[PDB]
């Protein structure tokens, strides 16, 4: 929601990397690919990455002002576990930026 | 058959008789002959460079008798010592004036070889 | 004009290889090698000879 | 003799070639004899046209005037006009 | 006496160097303006 | 011997197949470290000649290496490379060589450098190892050298040709009705 | 190094190199090799036997 | 159709022959060429009434011939331009507000060349972008089309622009040709088909011209005679029509040699006239 | 006096800039052969194929090969693949 | 039926009953001599070296041309066998002339192979040899008609994998001539490999000619970047310098093809490149100075400038490694653009892998059955993919445009010219709906250069909606036909790095052109901007650049590129790159340590870790991963607009030869461009097709 459209505002990119047969990776896949129309709406101008391997461990990176990277591990993590995430990492700009 | 100074020959009307065939460089035991060739100005078969390195040259003439159109051969010239390393580095103009100083014998012993099967 | 013949049709190329078993090997033993006779099914007459049936 | 089309003007590109309407008008049974699926059956007809009104000599031009008439390649009319004597 | 030039034209063959402009010349921006050295002739360019 | 009987152990080690996952162990690594644990669990974890994708397995400088003989004084270099291993088949300029080619997979390490000395504008490597590039009969024998010399891996595998109908009946297909086509 | 010399050299491209080997009696050695390219060949120098030439230089350089 | 004359009699017999291009056109082609650049034109939104200034030069007289053809076949107006000048081209296009504008990216046109006079005259070309409708000063002009090698900025080539309609897909629908409309505007003197059509049956019975008689049009061919005289009768008639722009008097010389008895449009300042046929 | 480079120059030298003085070529292939060889004449010949050698006897020159003197265009020379030697049609 | 029997001398095998005899041959490691069948090309008796005794039979058999009969012994090792070779090759060396030495055959002749393994041993025939003048046709097939056997493999060749219609036998009994009828060249995109069918010395690579034998040149399997396919290839070498280049049997790629830019584009790198940094004065002097002071001067002027005024243009000649080595430089500097121009920029998020690469692949013009061609020209774009798509059409394909009518060798509809048809199209009112609805595969393939233009999202927008209403991707077929062409392997890999094209700075104090050297104005960089090129060849960026850094060839640095059907290819470092010039990514680590922003890279597999970390698709080296995530890539959406201008939509490659600034700087190609350019322009369209 607010997260979501503040996006654009808090972070310089935000990268997806899953697996596209793996069950660590399949609530990740579910969230990208539920909710990938919203957050490309919202936030049209946000490099939104997504990326997939055969096992590759899921990872979302926020990429923050001075490329600073917030790669967080979103394995055998839920839809709800993966929105926490997406919210923390969307919030953690002014304390990564500063 | 004495294998003396290496030496390019020619056809009689003096063009070069190297028709870049690699020949010589694949038969050169050590690998002493180098050649570097390019169609020629005119289109024929020339190299641009051909090298032998008398420092790593056998003097066999090995190139002399797989020669494909009679260029390479070895001249009776022995008394070939060098005062420079370097100058005993034979190149393609020394060794097209070497054979332009000992070309007559070298035809006659051409001739002579050629017709030991004929 | 006899270009047929050149290349020899014939040249000393033969070559023989003999392979011989361990000479104290038995029979039995060798047929336990060759997996005829099982390494337990041993001194059984029927067996033994069901064995050297097989490898024969 | 020559396979390949000698350096003469005489058969150059320029030398106007165009069937007569008689010619024209006699195309129109011997396309009938092959089937239209396959028109270049007819190339051996069209040379025999092209070698009785061209004075015993087919031009370059002639054949390629064949060539757009049959829908076939230009080196397949070459190459069969030169196969034959 | 004239080792340079064999030098030169051996490395030409496989690393022949970029003749880069050499003083004062023209710029159009910040790409110095220099014409091109090529011996062939682009007729597309040129013809009608 | 170009594909070992698999369907034994004989074949080759389980061990010379396996692939050794790498584990940071520099400053650059250590920083990088997802990208070594992604590169681990994408990576193949077999080594073998019916492989598709072409893996590079970096320099395992350890016991293994024990049987390098390439670490002298005076050259410090040489085991630490990578070669690359791949299937040099025949060349595409003739189809029946004298010598057929694709019969041994050829491992060969990259020119290190190669100038034209002018005394007489000769040619020279500034290496004189990787003169010519090795063959193995077997992929397998191919990685044990490799390990055993403690120099990286760049496997590829081939690509080869497709088996095709070849046929001089191809060559007069009957095309069809003309009507029936329109 | 004769012995990767001619290792990494074609068959004829080697051949002096047995000359060098025994410098006093260099026909032998050359002789040898003929005989053992002959024997991996699996055949005999028709002409060179018929000529009696190997023999007439293996005595000249055993002398 | 008034031009399908010799196309419905026999569509096998040649119409002309690109002599300056090597290239014989026969009748069908001629009408495909024609239709594919008619389609080329509607397509692109070129509607009735457009103006076309040609700024070619001579030596693409098939090119010529081909663009005139789909002009009378849409119903658009042509007018060549004799521009020498960045004035003169400047005052021609203001004058006549042309919709498209065709020139020979090549051609000399006095110390530079006709595309870089153009330029000279157009600098929006160069600011337009790429896929984007140029936005020049002009109220009219619309369209560029070139017919050098490269791809200028604001401008199309010629092959391009045309497209090649097929018989079940194709979409776009060729306006009917009229007689009435103009097609010429050379001399300011407006040409229309019926007007072309009179000049050259009138011309053909004045220079005694037979149906099989040859037209080798040499030079220029902006002329509207050189039209009436070349494609028109060929249209009408199924005269063998030898275009040879920038080429040689002793050149078209032994092309006519090559040929038994052709009307020479031999080439001049003027507008191109005719002699007698044969030698 | 053609200037090198152009396309009839690439057409009548097989794609190749011919040089008239054989300056170039000396330097070049560090010899004045061609020059030399061409300081030969034209030579006609009544035969469509004829044998060159370079030489007098098998194995006295180059290996003996076939050159068609009879070609699309009459009068045209060819030059030995083997030797420097050109021969030409007698009459056409 | 479905295996039958055989015996080939004497050895029993269980073949296919359609196999023939060299197929069966062949699969069981029994080499046959050949010289006229090609597994490739049409199956033709002209060779007679294929005759094999086969047991209970009378004559010998063509075995490429005879089937495997059921029971059949093949006694290959016979002396009957050995008899009729040894008959053939007499037969056939009866005319071959004695040019050996003199022909670029030596070596690798196909004709002294089988004459020294199945020949005779020695010729008897002795008479004057047939003669036959040889032919003009360009300088990229070199012609010796005299060792012409007649083989007819380049017709073959040109009839069925080129296309082209110039090649014929013309004449008969001992004169009959293996080459074109009239004088002409032969353009076709494809003569590097008549060269390559050529069974003797007849056709050969002209600029190769005379260069060396097969003896002096060393061999190293690599990709090429030329091309958007990146098509496997051999670049053999002779020390310091590349001899040549041949292609590589690549049926994932282009089977064993390869373009004449692949073939003849090598030699741009041997001349007017740049082996030293050199600085560019005010007055234009270009001085050299050391490495360490240009790379400080960099760093200085890096750190002096704002972030919000330093910009770029990514070059042609971008490999992965470059990419992220750039964008990270950029990022560590709080930069967030990748781009300094404005016009021309490819209207394509890096967001999805799917919609950033053709999801179709090669193979699937073999596969999808009706094609639409938007703004692509496959015959000056890609010969392998032009002779691919053709070999389809041939079969069972059907193939419309909607651009410029181009003269491709198949036919192809033309639907039109301009955006008028994509309207209505995509309102579904057009004709051309109905076929698409009822194609079993459909596949759609849009040019990078048409994607690049003003409306080229909204082109993009409405070829979604149209994709996605006729079923170009079909969830229902798992079929995905939506295609792109991209124009440079360095733009594919910023789509795939997460670098957005569509960042581009309006005004920019710092201007890096990363080998860009094309579709550069020189007003679009501001005249009050520092300005580096990392090049190789100085045509435009080393004139429009304060500083110019040397960099490694694509064969000069072992890099990584990605063929835009998903593939990735490890292009070896083969040579090493002149002067002093160094790495690109060893060039970008150096600068951003003296930027005080060093990167964590100190080696290749460092820098691997690194793009594991960013994107681990790029680790698996010639493989494609699958993508599930298309449809959602490539879903429609409302309210995105899609407004296309009226305007005609063409192909941006006019010069096939001169394209790049090493084709520019390329001998060859400036030669090529010179002979085939006149030849092969023609404005009007060739309805003879
Ligand atoms: S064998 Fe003779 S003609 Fe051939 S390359 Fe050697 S020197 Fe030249
Ligand atoms: S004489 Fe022998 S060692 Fe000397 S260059 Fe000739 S082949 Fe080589
Ligand atoms: S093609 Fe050339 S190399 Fe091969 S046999 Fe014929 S002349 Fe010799
Ligand atoms: S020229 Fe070569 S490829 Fe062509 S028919 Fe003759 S042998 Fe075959
Ligand atoms: S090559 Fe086999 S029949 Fe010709
Ligand atoms: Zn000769």
């Amino acid at each position: 929601s607010s997260w979501q459209k503040l996006i654009g505002t808090n972070l310089r990119e935000l990268r997806f990397v899953f697996c596209q047969n793996s069950q660590r990776s399949l609530g990740l896949r579910n969230y990208i690919a539920k909710n990938y129309w919203n957050l490309k709406n919202q936030n049209p101008n946000f490099p939104l990455i997504v990326r997939e391997c055969e096992e590759a461990d899921p990872y979302i990176i926020a990429r923050y002002q001075y490329g600073v990277e917030k790669k967080a591990f979103a394995a055998n993590n839920n839809e709800a576990e993966i929105e926490n995430i997406i919210k923390t990492l969307v919030e953690q700009s002014n304390k990564v930026n500063n | 058959l004495f294998r003396g100074e290496h030496a390019l020959r020619r056809y009689p009307t003096g063009e070069e008789r190297c028709i870049a065939c690699k020949l010589c460089q694949s038969a050169c035991p050590a690998r002493a002959i180098t050649i570097e060739t390019e169609p020629r100005p005119d289109g024929s078969r020339r190299t641009v460079r051909y090298d032998i390195d008398m420092t790593k040259c056998i003097y066999c003439g090995f190139c002399q008798e797989a020669c494909p159109v009679d260029a390479i051969v070895e001249g009776p010239n022995y008394e070939q010592t060098a005062y420079l390393h370097e100058d005993l580095f034979y190149d393609k103009y020394k060794l097209l004036e070497n054979g332009d100083k000992w070309e007559p014998q070298i035809a006659r012993n051409i001739e002579y070889l050629i017709n030991q099967p004929l | 004009h006899n270009i047929r013949y050149h290349h020899e049709i014939h040249t000393s190329d033969q070559t023989y290889h003999s392979s011989y078993d361990p000479v104290g090997e038995t029979t039995t033993e060798r047929l336990v090698r060759y997996g005829y006779l099982n390494k337990d099914q041993v001194n059984n007459a029927e067996a033994v000879a069901a064995a050297a049936k097989e490898f024969q | 003799r020559l396979a390949a089309h000698r350096k003469n003007d005489d058969n150059s590109d320029s030398v106007p070639f165009e069937f007569t309407p008689e010619n024209y008008k006699e195309i129109e049974k011997i396309l009938a004899k092959y089937p239209l699926k396959q028109k270049r059956s007819a190339v051996m007809p069209l040379l025999y046209l092209v070698q009785e009104q061209n004075n015993n000599w087919v031009p370059l031009s002639a054949m390629k005037k064949i060539a757009k008439l049959l829908e076939m390649p230009e080196i397949d009319v070459y190459e069969v006009a030169t196969f034959y004597t | 006496l004239n080792r340079m030039r064999f030098i030169t034209a051996q490395r030409d063959r496989s690393r022949a160097p970029w003749q880069s402009p050499k003083g004062e010349g023209v710029f159009q921006g910040k790409k110095l303006i220099v014409a091109s050295n090529s011996p062939f002739i682009d007729d597309m360019s040129i013809r009608d | 011997m170009l594909l070992p009987k698999n369907a034994i152990q004989s074949a080759r080690y389980f061990e010379i197949q396996k692939i050794p996952a790498k584990i940071a162990k520099t400053a650059n690594e250590k920083i990088l470290s997802v990208g070594v644990a992604q590169k681990n669990n994408i990576q193949p974890k077999t080594v073998t000649a019916q492989g598709q994708i072409g893996f590079v397995q970096h320099p395992q400088l350890d016991s293994s290496c024990q049987y390098t003989q390439f670490y002298t004084p005076q050259r410090r270099d040489i085991r630490g490379r990578v070669a690359r291993i791949y299937i040099q088949d025949t060349n595409h300029m003739h189809d029946t060589p004298q010598i057929p080619e694709g019969y041994k997979w050829t491992l060969e390490f990259e020119r290190q450098a190669q100038y034209k000395t002018p005394w007489m504008g000769w040619s020279f490597n500034g290496d004189t190892f990787s003169k010519r590039n090795h063959y193995f009969c077997t992929l397998e024998d191919a990685i044990s050298y490799c390990k055993q010399m403690g120099f990286g891996y760049e496997v590829s595998f081939p690509r080869s040709r497709y088996h095709t109908r070849k046929s001089y009946a191809d060559n007069m297909l009957w095309p069809g009705h003309d009507n029936a086509v329109d | 190094g004769s012995e990767k010399l001619i290792e990494d050299r074609p068959y004829l491209q080697g051949m002096p190199y047995f000359d060098r080997f025994d410098y006093v009696s260099m026909m032998v050695q050359e002789h040898a090799y003929c005989l053992g390219i002959e024997s991996l060949l699996g055949t005999t120098n028709y002409s060179a036997t018929f000529t009696q030439i190997r023999t007439m230089y293996d005595e000249l350089t055993r002398i | 159709s008034p031009l399908a004359a010799q196309l419905a009699i026999n569509g096998n017999r040649n119409a002309v022959r690109y002599e300056n291009q090597n290239r014989t056109w026969t009748f069908n082609e001629l009408d495909a060429h024609t239709n594919a650049f008619a389609y080329g034109l509607t397509e692109l939104g070129w509607k009735a009434g457009d103006k076309l200034l040609l700024w070619v030069e001579k030596n693409h007289t098939s090119e010529i011939t081909t663009a005139q053809v789909g002009a009378a076949k849409a119903g658009v107006t042509l007018v060549p331009i004799y521009a020498h000048s960045a004035e003169e081209l400047e005052k021609a296009l203001n004058d006549t507000k042309a919709k498209g504008l065709l020139l020979s990216p090549n051609s000399k046109a006095g110390n530079s060349k006709y595309i870089e006079v153009v330029n000279k005259v157009i600098p929006e070309l160069y600011n337009t972008g790429r896929g984007s409708t140029l936005k020049t000063k002009f109220a009219n002009l619309q369209h560029i089309i070139h017919t050098g090698f490269y791809t200028f900025p604001g401008t199309y080539k010629f092959r391009q622009i045309m497209v090649y309609a097929s018989k079940n897909f194709n979409t776009l629908t060729l306006p009917n040709v009229e007689l009435n409309a103009p097609l010429f505007i050379s001399g300011n003197q407006t040409y229309t088909l019926k007007d072309l059509i009179s000049k050259t049956e009138e011309n053909r019975k004045t220079s005694k011209l037979n149906d099989n008689t040859p037209v080798f049009v040499t030079g220029d061919s902006r002329s509207p005679l050189s039209f009436s005289l070349g494609i028109l009768n060929s249209l009408l008639h199924g005269n063998y029509s030898v275009y040879t722009g920038a080429q040689d008097l002793n050149e078209v010389g032994q092309t006519i040699r090559f040929y038994d008895n052709a009307l020479l449009l031999v080439d001049g300042d003027i507008v191109k006239a005719t002699q007698s046929l044969k030698h | 006096n053609l200037n090198p480079y152009s396309y009839e120059a690439l057409k009548e030298n097989h794609w190749l800039v011919s040089d008239s003085s054989k300056k170039n070529s000396e330097w070049t292939h560090k010899s004045n052969a061609e020059q030399l060889i061409a300081k030969v004449p034209i030579i006609y010949v009544d035969s469509n194929i004829v044998r060159c050698i370079g030489g007098t006897e098998i194995n006295a020159g180059h290996p003996q090969v076939y050159i068609q003197l009879d070609t699309r265009k009459h009068g045209t020379p060819q030059t030995c693949k083997y030797c420097g030697l050109r021969y030409a049609k007698k009459m056409d | 039926n479905k295996q039958i029997e055989i015996f080939i001398d004497g050895k029993p095998a269980k073949v296919d009953d359609s196999y023939t005899i060299f197929q069966a041959c062949y699969e069981n490691g029994v080499i046959v001599p050949r010289f006229c069948y090609h597994e490739r090309l049409s199956v033709a008796g002209n060779c007679r070296m294929c005759l094999v005794e086969v047991e209970n039979v009378p004559k010998p058999v063509a075995a490429c041309a005879s089937q495997v009969v059921p029971g059949m012994k093949i006694k290959t090792k016979s002396e009957k066998t050995r008899i009729h070779r040894g008959n053939v090759m007499e037969f056939l060396l009866a005319n071959h002339p004695l040019d050996c030495p003199i022909c670029d055959q030596g070596g690798e002749c196909d004709l002294q192979d089988i004459s020294s393994v199945y020949g005779y041993g020695i010729s008897r025939y002795n008479e004057y040899k047939r003669a036959v003048e040889d032919k003009n046709y360009g300088p990229l097939v070199a012609t010796s008609m005299n060792r012409c056997i007649h083989c007819t493999r380049c017709v073959r060749f040109a009839t069925q994998i080129a296309g082209v219609e110039d090649l014929g036998k013309t004449g008969r009994g001992k004169a009959a001539e293996i080459g074109t009828y009239v004088e002409k060249t032969f353009n076709t995109e494809l003569s590097g490999n008549v060269v390559d069918v050529c069974p003797v010395g007849a056709l050969t690579n002209a600029p190769y000619a005379f260069t060396s034998r097969p003896w002096e040149l060393k061999s190293f399997y690599t990709s090429d970047v030329f091309d958007t396919l990146g098509s496997a290839i051999q670049v053999d070498t002779r020390g310091p310098e590349i001899m040549r280049v041949l292609p590589r049997i690549h049926e994932e790629i282009n089977e064993e093809w390869i373009s004449d830019k692949t073939r003849h584009a090598f030699d741009g790198l041997k001349r007017q490149r740049i082996n030293s940094p050199m600085k560019r004065s005010k007055d234009g002097n270009y001085e050299d100075i050391f490495w360490e002071e240009a790379i400080q001067t960099i760093s200085k002027k890096c750190l002096n400038t704002p972030s919000d005024q330093i910009g770029a243009i990514i070059g042609e000649f971008a490999d992965i490694e470059s990419i992220t080595a750039l964008k990270d430089f950029l990022n560590r500097l709080d930069v967030d653009n990748f781009e300094v121009r404005q016009h021309g920029n490819l209207k394509v998020s890096p967001d999805f892998r799917a919609n950033y690469l053709m999801n179709s692949k090669i193979t699937g013009v073999e596969d999808a059955d009706v094609l639409l061609l938007v703004g692509c020209n496959p015959r000056y774009e890609a010969p392998v993919l032009n002779a691919r798509i053709l070999k389809s059409t041939r079969k069972n394909l059907k193939v419309f445009n909607i651009g410029t009518n181009q003269d491709l060798n198949y036919k192809n509809v033309h639907l039109g010219n301009s955006t008028k048809v994509l309207k209505e199209i995509a309102d579904g009112t057009h004709p051309f709906a109905e076929r698409l609805k009822k194609a079993k595969l459909p596949m759609i393939m849009v040019g990078a250069s048409a994607l690049e233009r003003e409306d080229g999202a909204e082109l993009y927008n409405t070829l979604k909606v149209i994709s996605n209403k006729t079923g170009v991707i079909s969830e229902e077929k798992s079929w995905n036909g939506f295609n792109i062409l991209h124009k440079e392997m360095g733009r594919i890999n910023a789509l795939e790095l997460g670098i957005n094209p569509t960042s581009v700075n309006k005004n920019a104090k710092l201007v890096f052109i990363l080998g860009a050297d094309n579709n550069l104005r020189p007003e679009d960089i501001p005249a009050d901007a520092f300005v580096v090129y990392f090049g190789t060849h100085g045509d435009e960026g080393a004139y429009y650049a304060d500083i110019i850094l040397p960099t490694a060839a694509y064969t000069e640095k072992n890099a990584t590129w990605v063929n835009t059907e998903g593939r990735v290819q490890q292009g070896r470092l083969v040579v090493m790159p002149p002067g002093d010039a160094r790495e690109d990514w060893q060039i970008i680590r150096a600068l951003s340590e003296e930027a005080g922003v060093p990167l964590p890279y100190d080696s290749l597999e460092e820098l691997r870790y690194r793009v594991a970390e960013l994107a681990p698709h790029l680790l698996k080296y010639d493989y494609i991963e699958p993508t599930i995530f298309g449809k959602v890539a490539l879903s429609a959406q409302q309210g995105v607009k899609t407004t296309l201008s009226p305007t005609p939509i063409t192909d941006y490659i006019d010069n096939f030869y001169m394209t790049d600034a090493i084709s520019r700087a390329s001998v060859t190609m400036a030669k090529c461009s010179t002979a085939f350019n006149h030849e092969k322009f023609s404005n009007f369209k060739n309805l003879a097709k």
